[PDB]
């Protein structure tokens, strides 16, 4: 014959990229692509472009309470998720047992109005109580016995505690969150000596909330210098509705109210990873995830839409053909 | 692999074919060339393409806050929430490692399937006009020129018109 | 060489059916099934073949205590699930706060047997006590002022509120649901002019149950007229069991009793789908799906052995071969 | 698809053949007609049949109400219960859809398998009695009656017969 | 046609294993192995190699107060699980409300550590109490009338019941638990009969723990011949922590406390399968589980790295090709 | 199967051949026996292995308690646990169920296409010095003795050395 060739046969290259396969591993291929996510930015991003709240040396307790050592931050407008750090202890100064902690940070996770104000005006509100030397030593603010910023420590003026009874009427249209506390003193003298009356009550009452409290007086082991216990409660009001305030001691009384609009479910991340100005879809307390791979490997703990956590180390999935440049 | 072209009756692949993943390598007196088969190849290119996206589109995820925080007096619901993160990695980390396995083979028979099949394309054309000296070669009984090397590749080999002159090849090599 | 020809070739049509595949989408084919199931009936049917419970008007807050719109409590029936409806708002009159009210729901959910029966006849059980001006303003029966037909409102008679301790052993055999109320008015005027006594109690006690009920006298805003608030309360008592009511006032004493044996764990079903005479072994609040497939898009919250709920709105599967005419 | 038959070097099918899925198109002076191979249609019959059963009744679910009731003071646990719902909705949603697009090219390959393997039936069988005009038809090298068209069929093939005949019949054509 | 042959064929044997493919079912094949493990020893073995709690004729309420029944049961330092019999009712003898009871089995599943101490010492904690009468009919030991082994129920001495507070402080360095009980006696005649003083309180302090308890008198049906009642209350404290009793009376103060060591939350197993003296790295009700397959069916409610539950009765997994020995 | 070479155009299998999945069987005046061919049965050793490893070794659950206990105020949640544990269970019968439905048809296809390869492997290696009398067998044109035997099953065939003969006893034959 008049030699003449014509081969077939296909593509090799240099590509050391090995996947797996059921039956074969190790199997070298010429093009691959990686399945798994594996990388983040190392940043807490913004969720749906808004950003988040870090409260930093604070927890949400101290924060939406005022310590003294917290509001230092940029104060709020709205956010996606809140941040903490893993030393976020400055919270409630005075001991006590905050009510429903648990279920008031999923409520506060993501909002999407949030506004201070002044529900009840320290200075026009309680002309028979004394509103001014309700501070405590639990609480220092730069070396001065202070108290909460929204919350206002209510005591006899002098000699005299009379029948406190103060309501408030949901105008703003929203939501309206609204916390009080309830000191437990220590001994019976200490009673007498901040209320001077001896058996009260507190009640706090609503179209829904209706409770009554009765004081609890017992010596409790030093807790920051203090044997008395202060729980804090919470509610939330609907717009247009009376809240009733009727106390004749014990009653720490609210000075600052939130009026509130509430998003869906969100998360709260605790992490030292510091803050920057990016976006993303997905957060993780690692960092940002900014994919479209289904699979990731970052952190089981993912706020939005996100890939679904596996323990996955490689996915290496076969695109090319097997890569075989030389023949031994 | 599966259908033996790969690996098999080819024993290796081509470095200096960078057009493509399947192709040619003719040689003539005018001279040679490796060529990349631009259809089948193209083929290739979708559907493999089309798998990857069919494996990452069809995931559908919605936002989800999976971190859940509990007090001292819930452990119960929170090894609960435990129970249903680790079940959900569990089930998922299974299937994305068997789903790799699975498919990563499935390609590489996608691919020992395609070269098998240009082969045949290839033989069911030159017949008896070419000699298959094996490892995917063929040898000419005629003279193949640059414009028949074309229609080979374009699918369009011309078995009558160099018939007769492979006839005369055939069996004077016989002889 | 007569040219006889002998070809191999498969089967086309005119299916325009079009099935996905992991490397190619469309590919029209000759024969398809579809996995997915996307339609339903558009009713509410009997599931396991028992009917279900369609409160209609009221919720079930007010079908147990027995709100004067709350038409009756049936006869000795029983159902399969309970069907309330987004326009159901009739409940408790008198507002308060019923107490594990979402728990009540679940196990309230599915029975298999049930009877009212009164548990504390009216008028021969409370000879000390006034049965009869115990109504408020804000459950109106038609107009007048009424109250729960299950429940009995105690006040004074004249100006005797003794004390009070009426027992009942539970001889029905089976669980027995017992339904009572705390009464918490605004003023203590207002709880001297109902039950005499301003300091009063409420004990209610079975084999397992002890608690103690102190009143709250306080002013809260007006919810249909009312500033004092009725809580409301339920507990189960097992066969051959006593349960001790025993109270000074501020008590809202149980007439009728629910004897009941409850099913498994069942679901609440809340849509204005119509009630029509049907059986089905899967219920979704959008309607029934009578189908053996693995997977529907029908409604995520379905009741009963239901396929998977997917958000694909087409699962096509190919089971001929690729359709090539011409 | 995988095996190159069907929509390959036999380009297209017939809508003339309704009694099967794979089978025979023959023409002599007596006649034609579409004839289905029943045997390998009734395998493919069988396959499939027990393929939709196959992922049809492996779906053993129990009875279950999703429907959860949560207070205004439950939100956590209430979250857990739609983390629940939403994780099983797309565990489920992402394997039924991946599992159609398995099964869906299982089953075109499947059927590419066996229009190859008929066709290779008739070649391994007709032999060299017969020559392959390509497009998965045959041109008999002798007189291929009715009777003898069902023999092929109802594979039965008497090459002997037909040998010495077709062996003539190749030579006179090939001066 | 010198004759010589060479054919290519392939195995088969005289192995009737069947398995079932996507479109074949009973395909009988040469080689094949078993996917799906559904072989358990029938024993109760140590996961970690750590022997479980097994509690026998009692429950976790009764081994843990101290119920008469349940005397020395294991002692012993830790376990990996506890197991109770399906018929284990000696648990609290007198009626009354355990609270937190699934919360404090869940929590005492899998411990460390464990060591029952004298935190009140009854030689020289109550000399102003009577702490031998407080036994009762309702908690019988060898007939006669007992009570609690790691409870005290403190009853007046002589008809005097002065004020009562003493405290602990954890020096153990591990966290302690601590259980009291509050008695609620039927009337008030059997109120002083029993605390001399008709109107008492009771308060239990820590640093983080503070609630008072006020007794409720009324006259319950008789269980076990007791128309009182007596709820049961426990709690943790912390290394270092201070906890406090007050009361004058209806308190039963503990005796013993447990200063334990916890693990992640394991499992209660209520089987009457035995304990053997075993290893395994799997446990269910019905027995142990000693496997590397993958899937199991023997029980859903495992403990442990465990094989995950299917509803199937045979995976049978094909390795060898199809068996055809003979052709018809 | 899917490539008609196991019950296929090879109907049954050797129960006589024992040391291998695949082999040979000869005859000549030196005797007959089985043999099987030990690269090709390995590959698909190692193949098989690899392949129950990977459907084992991908399964990786941690440390799990799935006992929970609930009180007479909690069936709500309780009802929710056991959604969780039903959901977990159809989820894995469904998969562990079509797993093996769709590996062992994998695992047999594979078979098939070890024996068509095996067959391909000597058919492109004596080329006409052997005519394929059917049921995977060949027939030498020429004599093959122990020493060409072993070449064909050592993939070292000579087929210059034997063409010559082959040349000759084929023509004559085929007078
Ligand atoms: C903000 O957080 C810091 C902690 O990072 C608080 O200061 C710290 O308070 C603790 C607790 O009082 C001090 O530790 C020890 O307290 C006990 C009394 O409980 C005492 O016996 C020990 O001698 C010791 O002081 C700790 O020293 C103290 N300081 C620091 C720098 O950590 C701080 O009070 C918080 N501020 C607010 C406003 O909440
Ligand atoms: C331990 O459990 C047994 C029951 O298993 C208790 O004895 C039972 O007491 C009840 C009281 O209602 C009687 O009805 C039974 O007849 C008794 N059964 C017996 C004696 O076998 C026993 O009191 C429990 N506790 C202690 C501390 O002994
Ligand atoms: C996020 O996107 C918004 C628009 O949706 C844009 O205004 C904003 O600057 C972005 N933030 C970044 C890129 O950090
Ligand atoms: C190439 O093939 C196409 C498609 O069959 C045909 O139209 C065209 O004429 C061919 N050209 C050559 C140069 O072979
Ligand atoms: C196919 O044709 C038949 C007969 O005319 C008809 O009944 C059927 O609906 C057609 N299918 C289509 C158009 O999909
Ligand atoms: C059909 O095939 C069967 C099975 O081999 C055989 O017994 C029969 O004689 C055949 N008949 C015809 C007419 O080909
Ligand atoms: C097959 O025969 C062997 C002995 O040759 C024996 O060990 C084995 O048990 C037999 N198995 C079956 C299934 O007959
Ligand atoms: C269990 O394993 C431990 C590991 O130290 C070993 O000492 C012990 O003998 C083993 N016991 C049994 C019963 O397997
Ligand atoms: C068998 O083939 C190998 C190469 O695969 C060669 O090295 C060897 O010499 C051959 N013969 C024998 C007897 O091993």
């Amino acid at each position: 014959d008049p030699g003449d060739t014509l081969c077939i046969g296909y593509h090799a290259n240099n590509s050391t990229d090995t996947v797996d396969t059921v039956l074969e591993k190790n199997v070298t291929v010429t093009h691959s692509v990686n399945l798994l996510e594996d990388k983040h930015n190392g940043k807490l991003c913004k969720l749906r472009g808004v950003a988040p709240l870090h409260l930093g040396k604070c927890n949400i307790a101290g924060w939406i309470l005022g310590n003294p050592e917290c509001e230092s931050l940029s104060t709020a407008s709205s956010w996606s998720y809140i941040v903490e750090t893993p030393s976020s202890d400055n919270g409630t100064c005075y001991p006590g047992d905050f009510i429903d902690y648990e279920e008031l940070r999923e409520q506060l996770s993501s909002v999407s109005s949030f506004e201070r104000f002044e529900i009840f005006p320290k200075t026009s509100s309680w002309p028979n109580h004394d509103s001014n030397k309700g501070v405590t030593a639990a609480c220092p603010h730069a070396g001065a016995k202070s108290f909460y910023k929204n919350l206002i420590w209510l005591v006899k003026k002098g000699n005299s505690y009379p029948k406190l009874s103060k309501s408030y009427i949901n105008d703003k249209g929203k939501e309206v969150l609204v916390l009080w506390g309830i000191h437990h003193p220590s001994t019976s003298a200490d009673q007498q000596s901040l209320y001077q009356n001896a058996d009260t009550y507190v009640f706090v009452g609503g179209s829904r909330y209706s409770k009554k409290f009765k004081p609890e007086i017992a010596i409790r082991p030093k807790v920051r210098d203090q044997e008395g216990r202060m729980n804090y409660y919470w509610t939330l009001v609907e717009p247009g509705d009376k809240i009733t305030f009727e106390a004749t001691g014990n009653l720490v009384v609210p000075r600052y109210a939130f009026a509130m609009e509430r998003n869906a479910g969100s998360g709260i991340i605790i992490s030292d990873t510091p803050v920057h100005d990016c976006n993303t879809t997905c957060q993780t307390p690692k960092g940002a995830i900014n994919t479209s791979l289904p699979f990731q490997n970052i952190h089981p703990i993912t706020i939005g839409k996100c890939p679904k956590y596996v323990k996955s180390t490689k996915l290496r999935l076969a695109t090319g053909l097997r890569n075989i440049p030389s023949i031994q | 692999g599966l259908f033996g072209a790969i690996a098999g009756f080819i024993e290796g692949g081509w470095t200096g074919m960078v057009d493509g993943w399947y192709g040619y390598h003719h040689q003539n007196e005018q001279g040679s060339g490796y060529a990349a088969d631009l259809k089948s190849t193209q083929n290739a290119i979708d559907g493999i393409t089309n798998k990857v996206n069919s494996v990452i589109e069809k995931m559908n995820t919605q936002f989800t806050a999976v971190g859940k925080e509990f007090n001292h007096l819930e452990k119960r619901i929170e090894n609960l929430n435990k129970k249903v993160d680790d079940g959900f990695l569990d089930i998922w980390t299974y299937n994305a490692e068997l789903l790799v396995l699975l498919e990563n083979e499935r390609t590489l028979d996608y691919h020992d399937s395609n070269v098998k099949n240009l082969y045949e394309k290839v033989r069911s054309q030159l017949k008896n006009n070419a000699k298959e000296i094996g490892n995917g070669c063929f040898e000419f009984y005629h003279k193949c020129d640059n414009t028949c090397m074309e229609s080979v590749k374009n699918g369009t080999y011309d078995y009558p018109k160099y018939s007769e002159e492979a006839k005369l090849n055939r069996e004077e090599i016989d002889s």
